[PDB]
């Protein structure tokens, strides 16, 4: 997080390079965020 | 039974308008086959035109004939002005629809419809 | 309570399974049959019966307005538990 | 009362008086005049009166209904004249609206109102297209909404919701083709009408 | 100016209904029975 | 908001406005994405007495249209002529 | 000769596909024949198989740039046949989101009007503003576009806490955004060369051709349904109606830009005058009760069950109800037979009459002036075709 | 509990601008031509 | 009725009665109309249903563990205005708005009772009486049902 | 109340005339427009780094559907068919029967996600909060058939997303 | 041979997925969210997905809205004029399977009856982010292609 | 004199009072060919005579406009022209005559 950035850029994720036995070093996508963090990343809540 | 007419005041007046429509449709088929580059023959196209006129031969109501002519002229314009695409002109022929059984035994085998 | 039939297909909580001669199981070849493995009939039977000291008890499923419509359950019969028709929780007069 | 729509008595009197005014001036065509409880004035006229009645309402100094807001048709199959033609007009001078209704059946032509309101040109094409009502002396009456070659008039009550034919692309003939409609899931008809009367004020006689 | 038609009103040819859904169909005209649950 | 003081001057001068007062990107002025729970009020029909539905039933006060004439004096207009609009005193000419 | 304008621009555009059959002589347009129906989806027949609630989402998808305004028109028509009245807070919310929607429409109308003429930069500047207003839609309804928020009886849900402050923040800076748009177009000699004296329509011809909205006001006609025939709380807000003097594309462009400024003026009053109270008519035979009531009260549960299955019955009758939609007069001729499903629902789309006037408005103009003329009418073929 | 609802702040929101604001910039036509001709004359010399 | 409640107490709840494999009883829904009792006694000629208790605690039933097994028993499902008596075979399978109604004739005997066949998505869901004053009135037998 | 958008008479004094002549010959009003696009070049763009950054949403967001459970694990759905009745698209198909324990539960619960309009009416109609539209919106597929959800798919969606669905419901249920 | 073909597919797959020029049929509502994907917040151009193209320069067709029977022949003709490789993205319920007009007499019940579809993007409308996810899903689909490996093994 | 009526395509009139006198006189002349008992004649004559009297008394164009309550004086001239056109048409139509035909029994019954 960086609250100095404008809304929409103030939160971001750096995806893992391996998920569920898949090589995601180059192949990332938004469905890789689990539900508990999905709420925070989309600003539905303020608390991680 | 005194009713407002559309165009024709009796069947003899209506039959005249019908024949003019047939002439216009008859003469346009060779152009239609060419402009749309159809793969039917001119004779095939004219046979369809006869088929469509034929299945309305029993009508004896001049108002109904006027509407049939009115609708037929609109179809001619769509074809003449090339508003119809190739797909529209070929829908009169049902090329992709397998023949439907007509006799009793054939319909009994396939299903329940009469 | 997921289980497999002789052909190796999992049976759903609704009891569905393609029989041996059914061609429709070809849709799973090279793929999988989606089956949820938390059977609700088995989970609700793990809940302990609640002991109450009245003939009538009410259930809203918990959570107040986040549960189900509030219903009242008669506990006069001593041969069985009173069950909630919305959530399946069971009650017994003590 | 906070939940009840308030009544406007002054507009009900005003629209009633104007309704009698139009009835007195156009007795040759006016068959009924009524004002609804929410204050909309409707003139029901014989179909022969379409042009005279619409011209009077447009041009008369106390009417000045210069704007044709809408022109549509309603299909009521139980009536001998199943089609009801509805003209909704607007008067900017008097800040008022009026509705003029007439009727026709499948074979009886209505007079085109294009001479009175150029706005009517496409509305009548839509009524022809979607209900099959012919308008006499129309500059260019043809389908406007449906596909070319479409058979039938979809807004008729007895036209099926999903139609009779459906389209797909066929590889054998390399074009879009039309076939009889088949649905993987049929539309599920619901019977929702309660068997208890809701509005006694509208009860029909036994 | 009105004209006279002595015929039977028929519109089967100008409704666009396919032929088989005219000739092979049977229409039932009835007043629905009361739902006996209510 | 991170732009250097020179770039702020440059784009201010080019645009002719003070863009920094009215940034089109949002920073901390927005509302917090977590809010305290609401406590919403109830309508006027939330009474325990003097609240019979037949005294507040709008649908049942609807009536069939009044029939002014059926086939079965001074001239009037459908309403008084519309009053002329007055020119804006806020900014009559743009 | 004879041409046919393409279905749509090469850049992404959201207003529908048109088949325009053109007659030309040299550079001049001799005839325009709009062939529509390419987005006709039989909405009006589908509505006859829906309850009055089930049909509401069909109205978001007509003028699918002015979603909540279309909802309001349908809601007013149903509320009129029901003889009920939405609560005052709902009326203020409906006017507030009516003007937010007018901003959404006018941004789409004006910047795509420039984008088609080739002035493409303002489109990008102004859809960042539209993106923020989509967030307002999604925060009250959960959907960015097709909210289904305005309903007969009021609105579905109350404003989330903190929404009004954010709307204030957006409205604070918006006038500057309009100013930047005007800097690119208003005095631009190229923009004026493309718009001034293009598609002139006389005041009398506009009325007889069934025009409404800016198509009337661009010709000097002093008509706005929010002033003359007010609905909801529009008679409690102050604003000016922009009036044109030359009846051409440029005057209609200025009217839309000024209407955007007046919408900001109206939004400012709605934010300050928002009253407390309930959001839907306190009448559980029309508006569903609160979920907490539905789960505790026998009457509430019954009414919830019936409203979401049979729906509420509307007394028999027919109304024509219209509002000042961002594109002109949007109305519905709604016929009730006494049941819980509409018998007939005709939709009066303002663009239907406007596109019928394209042939008239384009006489003696160049092939590229037709682009500007369909632009100035702001046509969405969702509402033209139904 | 007291009803809590999305409401404007006490005293209302601050002012919101809406009126067109295109600031007047530049020199008079006389000044612009004078500068343009001066540049020409300097270049010519 | 009114559109809301002002009852602020707890509700009565009663124990269910078993009266056979055809008629399910959820007697908390009973509104003490006594239609079943009157039908059982007058129409079916069976005096096995009554009211026991008094006041707010008056209950409809048999008092003892008895089955209401009559060739006409299934008709109390139809005449019970509420969900207190319901078809056990039909339980939970359909809602009334979604069923298609086909007016037909019974063939389980030679009376020719007029019926309605409820169907949904191609499947027969239940059988209901259809009023005919000169044949079955508004009843059918338990075999027909 | 009304105002004129274009009713100004140009001043015909030689000074004003010369001002307009300078604008024509020196393109000053075109230079002014170039300044505005220049000022944007030096502004910070509004672009966000998707998928590493995401657009802000609210708890009310209507996304992918899911079937929910009670804390015990029992299904909330009781096969009342109110969602099937209200669905504007007829996208829901339900069948039910008594479960082996006598419970009123569904045997079929399908949602055709290509018929659905994502309107949320089903979750308003549900009396037990069984069917909801969750927060997921990133579930595009490569085939049509993958968008025809049956009860197993929807129950798995509930088990998958319950952690976030419950929080979203907790944040908005007092507005409902 | 085997090694070269693997690296060669890697190159052309990288080029084709890194330069996806779309033709959008802005048929209806969904075209609005499609415009929002080109707008500054998401800026599809930054992924190499250009703004304007032309049918005969396009790699992907995005069917963004309801397809009626009247429009069906014209959409198929555009698909037939696209040079290969060409992909189709079906955006929204209407294009996916008819959606809210599925039971209409004048609506094609899914554009996959007219053209082959690579990606289905659900929603009514899908959010601009949902469409962008579908576009980036199509890039992954292209990244999986193996034209030369298959060709070399014929 | 004004510079503009404000309505595109509607020109200013230099002699509004005289133009109105001509038009109202022509209307009354045409109304003389309608049967005396026709409501159209009686009502149209009444409103025309009211407007004509106002034109006679008031010489100032501005002040006359507030009297007529018909917008710009050019709008009032245009309306008189439409009334004159209407009156001619009513002579052919003759709407004062008895109703041409009754509707069928239940033509205007709703709900069915
Ligand atoms: C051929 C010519 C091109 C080659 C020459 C390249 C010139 C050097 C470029 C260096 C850029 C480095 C950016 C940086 O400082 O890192 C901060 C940055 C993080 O800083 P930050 O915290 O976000 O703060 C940003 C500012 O607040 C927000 O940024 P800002 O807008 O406030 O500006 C910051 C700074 C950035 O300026 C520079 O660094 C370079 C200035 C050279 C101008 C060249 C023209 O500019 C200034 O401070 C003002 C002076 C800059 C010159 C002004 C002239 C304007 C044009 C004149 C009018 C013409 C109208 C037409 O770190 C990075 O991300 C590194 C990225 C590196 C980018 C690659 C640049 C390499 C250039 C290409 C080489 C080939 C490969
Ligand atoms: C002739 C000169 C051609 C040079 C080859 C250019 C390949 C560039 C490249 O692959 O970028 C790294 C790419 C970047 O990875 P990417 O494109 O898959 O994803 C990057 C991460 N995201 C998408 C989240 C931003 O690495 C690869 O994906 C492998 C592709 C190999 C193709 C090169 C064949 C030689
Ligand atoms: C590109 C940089 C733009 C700078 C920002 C805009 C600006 O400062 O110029 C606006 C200025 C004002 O002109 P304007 O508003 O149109 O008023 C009428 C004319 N006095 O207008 C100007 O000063 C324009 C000056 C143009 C100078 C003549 C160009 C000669 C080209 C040959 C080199
Ligand atoms: S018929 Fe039903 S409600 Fe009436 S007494 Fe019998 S069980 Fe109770
Ligand atoms: S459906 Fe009728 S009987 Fe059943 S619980 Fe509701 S009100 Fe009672
Ligand atoms: S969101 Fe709306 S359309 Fe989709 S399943 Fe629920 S009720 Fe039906
Ligand atoms: S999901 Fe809810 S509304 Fe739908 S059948 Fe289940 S309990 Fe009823
Ligand atoms: S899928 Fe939804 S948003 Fe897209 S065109 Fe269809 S109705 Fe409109
Ligand atoms: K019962
Ligand atoms: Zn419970």
């Amino acid at each position: 997080e960086d609250n100095k950035q404008f809304f929409g850029r103030h939160r971001w994720v750096i995806y893992t390079t391996e998920m569920n036995g898949k090589n995601t070093f180059w192949d990332v996508d938004g469905s890789m965020v689990p539900p508990e963090w999905h709420r925070w990343l989309h600003c539905m809540t303020d608390d991680p | 039974t005194s009713v407002k007419p559309i165009f024709s005041r009796d069947m003899n007046e209506a039959k005249r308008r019908v024949r003019e429509l047939y002439r216009a449709w008859y003469r346009e088929v060779p152009n239609t086959v060419h402009l749309f580059q159809l793969d039917i023959s001119v004779k095939q196209g004219r046979d369809k035109v006869r088929e469509m006129f034929k299945k309305n031969a029993h009508i004896t109501d001049p108002r109904v004939v006027d509407l049939l002519v009115i609708k037929g002229k609109m179809e001619l314009e769509e074809t003449i002005k090339v508003w119809k695409q190739r797909t529209h002109v070929m829908r009169f022929f049902h090329e992709t629809e397998a023949p439907r059984p007509k006799d009793f035994l054939s319909k009994f085998y396939v299903g329940h419809d009469p | 309570g997921v289980r497999t039939s002789p052909t190796g297909e999992k049976v759903t909580h609704t009891g569905q399974v393609y029989d041996d001669g059914d061609y429709r199981k070809v849709r799973f070849v090279g793929r999988q049959k989606e089956v949820n493995e938390n059977f609700a009939i088995d989970l609700i039977a793990e809940q302990p019966v609640s002991q109450v000291g009245s003939r009538v008890i009410s259930c809203d499923g918990g959570g107040g307005a986040l549960g189900h419509p509030r219903v009242y359950i008669n506990l006069d019969k001593e041969t069985k538990t009173g069950t909630c028709g919305y959530c399946g929780l069971q009650f017994r007069q003590q | 009362r906070p939940t009840v729509r308030p009544r406007n008595d002054v507009a009900h009197k005003q629209l009633s008086a104007f309704g009698e005014y139009v009835a007195e001036i156009l007795p040759k065509y006016v068959q009924q005049v009524q004002v609804s409880c929410f204050n909309e004035l409707e003139i029901c006229i014989h179909p022969d009166g379409v042009i005279p009645v619409l011209t009077f309402l447009r041009d008369h100094s106390n009417a000045q209904f210069k704007s044709l807001a809408d022109l549509t048709a309603v299909d009521i199959p139980t009536r001998q004249n199943r089609f009801e033609i509805v003209y909704n007009l607007l008067s900017l001078r008097f800040n008022s609206r009026i509705r003029v209704k007439t009727y026709t059946d499948e074979l009886t032509p209505i007079e085109s109102s294009v001479p009175v309101y150029k706005a009517a040109n496409w509305y009548e094409r839509e009524i022809w297209d979607m209900f099959g009502v012919f308008f006499a002396n129309h500059p260019d009456l043809r389908r406007i909404l449906t596909d070319y070659g479409f058979e039938g008039h979809p807004f008729r009550k007895d036209f099926p919701l999903s139609g009779y034919v459906e389209l797909r692309y066929d590889d054998e003939v390399k074009r879009v083709v039309a076939e009889p409609v088949e649905l993987a899931q049929e539309f599920r008809k619901f019977d929702l009408n309660s068997p208890w009367e809701a509005f006694p004020a509208y009860r029909q006689p036994p | 100016q009105l004209i006279t038609v002595d015929e039977k009103l028929d519109i089967t040819t100008i409704t666009g209904v396919p032929e088989e859904h005219i000739k092979t169909r049977k229409a039932r005209i009835f007043v629905p029975a009361r739902n006996n649950m209510q | 908001a991170s732009a250097t003081r020179f770039i702020q001057w440059l784009r201010n001068w080019a645009s002719g406005r003070d863009l920094q007062a009215k940034l089109q990107l949002r920073y901390q002025e927005i509302s917090k994405r977590t809010q305290p729970p609401p406590k919403l009020p109830v309508g006027p029909s939330h009474k325990l007495s003097n609240n019979y539905y037949c005294t507040r039933d709008g649908r049942r006060e609807a009536m069939p249209p009044s029939i002014v004439m059926s086939s079965q004096k001074k001239a009037v207009s459908p309403a008084p002529p519309i009053k002329r609009w007055e020119l804006s005193q806020d900014e009559p000419y743009l | 000769s004879n041409l046919t304008l393409n279905f749509g621009p090469q850049h992404p555009a959201a207003h529908g596909v048109l088949r325009l059959v053109m007659e030309l002589s040299g550079e001049m347009v001799r005839k325009c024949d709009p062939h529509i129906g390419l987005l006709h989806r039989g909405t009006e027949k589908l509505i006859e198989y829906k309850t009055y609630l089930q049909a509401l989402p069909y109205f978001d998808r007509l003028d699918y740039v002015s979603m909540m305004c279309n909802e309001q028109a349908y809601s007013l028509a149903v509320e009129k046949l029901l003889n009920i009245r939405p609560p005052p807070r709902a009326q203020w919310i409906r006017v507030l989101f009516g003007e937010i929607t007018r901003l959404l429409n006018h941004i789409m109308a004006v910047t795509t009007h420039a984008l088609d003429i080739g002035a493409m930069t303002p489109f990008f500047w102004m859809f960042e503003e539209r993106e923020k207003m989509f967030e307002f839609y999604e925060r009250v309804s959960g959907a960015r576009m097709h909210a289904a928020y305005v309903r007969p009886g009021g609105v579905h849900q109350d404003l989330p806490l903190g929404l009004m402050d954010d709307i204030y923040e957006f409205s604070k800076n918006f006038s500057l955004r309009i100013d930047e748009l005007e800097e690119m177009l208003t005095n631009n000699r190229i923009w004026r060369n493309r718009t001034v004296d293009i598609g002139i329509v006389t005041a009398e011809d506009a009325l007889n051709y069934g025009f409404s909205g800016v198509m009337l006001r661009g010709s000097g006609i002093q008509w706005d349904l929010r002033k003359t025939q007010p609905y909801d709380v529009y008679d409690q807000v102050e604003f000016d109606v922009p009036i044109g003097s030359r009846g051409d594309c440029y005057d209609r462009y200025l009217c839309r830009v000024e209407e955007m400024r007046q919408s900001i003026r109206i939004i400012s009053q709605c934010l300050n005058k928002m009253p407390p109270g309930e959001i839907k008519v306190d009448d559980a035979k029309v508006s569903p009760p609160k979920r907490a009531e539905m789960k505790t009260s026998m009457e509430s549960l019954i009414h919830h069950f019936k409203l979401y299955t049979e729906g509420y019955q509307v007394p028999p009758g027919a109304t024509y109800t219209a509002i000042e939609a961002p594109k002109g007069e949007f109305g519905v001729y709604l016929v009730s037979d006494g049941s819980s499903r509409p018998y007939r629902c005709k939709i009066k789309a303002p663009g239907f009459a406007h596109l019928a006037g394209l042939d008239k408005m384009s006489k003696g103009h160049m092939l590229a002036d037709v682009v500007a003329i369909i632009g100035t009418q702001d046509i969405v073929f969702g509402e033209v075709d139904r | 509990s007291k009803v809590k609802q999305d409401m404007p702040p006490v005293g209302g929101y601050g002012p919101i601008d809406y009126k067109r604001n295109l600031p007047r910039r530049g020199l008079s036509g006389y000044s612009m031509f004078a500068v343009g001709i001066g540049a020409l004359l300097f270049g010519y010399w | 009725g009114s559109d809301r409640s002002r009852f602020l107490e707890g509700k009565r709840a009663v124990e269910d009665k078993n009266i056979g494999p055809l008629v399910k009883t959820i007697m908390t829904r009973c509104i003490q109309c006594t239609r079943c009792i009157r039908f059982a006694s007058e129409i079916a000629g069976v005096d096995d249903l009554g009211t026991t208790g008094r006041g707010n605690d008056m209950q409809v039933g048999t008092y003892i563990e008895k089955m209401f097994m009559s060739e006409l028993s299934g008709n109390i499902i139809d005449i019970c205005p509420v969900g207190a008596l319901t078809s056990k075979p039909y339980a939970f399978t359909a809602r009334p708005w979604e069923t298609r109604k086909t007016e037909s004739i019974d063939v389980m005997d030679a009376v020719g009772s007029n019926i309605v066949v409820s169907t949904r998505t191609g499947e027969v869901m239940r059988i209901l009486p259809r009023m005919h004053e000169d044949i079955n009135e508004e009843w059918i037998s338990d075999k027909t049902r | 109340t009304y105002k004129y958008v274009n009713l100004r008479e140009p001043s015909m004094d030689m000074k004003s005339v010369t001002d307009r002549a300078a604008q024509t010959l020196l393109w000053t009003e075109l230079i002014r427009g170039l300044g505005m696009t220049l000022s944007y070049l030096f502004r910070e763009p509004a672009t966000i780094n998707y998928p590493f950054e995401k657009g802000p949403l609210s708890p009310r967001f209507r996304g992918e559907h899911a079937l929910r459970r009670y804390p015990s694990g029992e299904e909330r759905c009781i096969a009342c068919k109110l969602c099937e009745a209200v669905c504007p698209a007829q996208a829901i198909t339900i069948e039910a029967e008594p479960r082996a324990d006598g419970s009123r539960r569904t045997t079929r619960y399908d949602i055709d996600m290509t018929k659905c309009i994502y309107c949320g009416f089903c979750q308003e109609a549900c009396p037990v909060d069984a069917i909801v539209e969750g927060p997921n919106f990133e579930f595009s597929t490569e085939t049509h058939e993958e968008l025809l959800y049956n009860k197993e798919k929807l129950l798995n969606n509930g088990d998958k997303w319950e952690a976030e669905i419950a929080a979203n419901i907790q944040a908005d249920y007092l507005y409902r | 041979g085997e090694y070269v073909v693997a690296k060669l597919d890697d190159l052309i797959n990288w080029a084709r997925r890194s330069s996806l020029w779309p033709m959008t049929f802005g048929l209806a509502c969904c075209a609005v969210e499609m415009m929002h994907m080109a707008a500054p917040r998401y800026d599809m151009d930054r992924f190499g997905v250009v703004f304007r193209a032309s049918p005969r320069q396009s790699d992907v067709m995005i069917v963004a809205g309801t397809l009626t029977n009247k429009m069906a022949p014209a959409l198929r003709k555009v698909y037939d004029q696209m040079p290969e490789p060409r992909y189709v993205v079906s955006m929204g319920s209407c294009a996916n399977g008819g959606g809210y007009y599925h039971y209409s007499y004048s609506v094609v019940r899914g554009c996959d009856r007219i053209v082959p579809v690579d990606i289905y993007v659900p929603g009514c409308p899908p959010t601009a982010e949902a469409l962008l996810y579908g576009i980036l899903q199509l890039q992954k689909k292209i990244k999986r292609e193996k034209r030369l490996r298959i060709w070399y093994r014929r | 004199l004004k510079k503009t009526t404000g309505l595109v395509g509607l020109a200013v009139c230099e002699t509004p009072h005289e133009r109105l006198k001509i038009l109202y006189t022509k209307i009354l002349d045409v109304l003389g060919h309608i049967p005396k008992n026709a409501a159209y004649r009686k009502y149209t004559e009444q409103i025309t005579n009211e407007k004509l009297s106002m034109v006679k008394a008031e010489p100032d164009v501005k002040k006359l406009e507030e009297r007529l309550q018909g917008g710009q004086i050019e709008e009032v001239i245009l309306q008189a022209e439409n009334e004159l056109s209407l009156a001619r048409k009513m002579i052919q139509w003759k709407p004062w005559e008895p109703l041409v035909e009754e509707p069928p029994a239940s033509q205007w019954k709703w709900p069915i």
